[PDB]
C-alpha cells in the first residue's frame, strides 16, 4: 500500500466555515449510488465532529 | 401551514422521527398535476447535518 496524501489546516482562524481540507470519492459513483461516511477521533470520537465530509 | 414544529431530547439516534409536512395543489385530482416530491434545502445553522425526509 502507497503512502497518504497530506493535507494542512491553519490554527485559530475566523473562517469562513466549513473549511476544506482533503476530497476522495469511490470511482464506482459513476457505477451505482453511493454516499461517503467517516468515523474515528474527530467525529465519532472525542473531540467530536471536529471534522466533517459531504455524503 | 407556516408553521412545522417537533421536539426530541440530546444524544440521540439515526432515524429518530420528527413529524411530517404537507401540501395540496389546486390543479385536478389523480393526476401528475397535484402529484408531489419533497427534499431539504438548508437548515440554521447550518451545520452539523442532523435530518432526513421522505422523498
Amino acid at each position: 500500500r502507497w503512502a497518504p496524501i497530506p493535507c494542512s489546516m491553519l490554527e485559530n482562524s475566523l473562517g469562513p466555515f466549513p473549511l476544506f481540507l482533503q476530497q476522495v470519492q469511490s470511482d464506482t459513483a459513476q457505477n451505482y449510488t453511493i454516499y461517503y461516511s467517516i468515523r474515528g477521533p474527530g467525529v465519532d470520537q472525542e473531540p467530536r465532529n471536529l471534522f466533517y465530509v459531504e455524503r | 401551514e407556516e408553521t412545522y414544529t417537533f421536539t426530541i431530547f440530546e444524544n440521540c439516534r439515526v432515524g429518530t422521527t420528527v413529524g411530517q409536512v404537507c401540501a395540496t395543489d389546486k390543479d385536478e385530482p389523480d393526476t401528475m398535476h397535484t402529484r408531489l416530491k419533497y427534499s431539504i434545502i438548508g437548515q440554521v445553522p447550518p451545520s452539523p447535518t442532523l435530518f432526513s425526509m421522505h422523498p
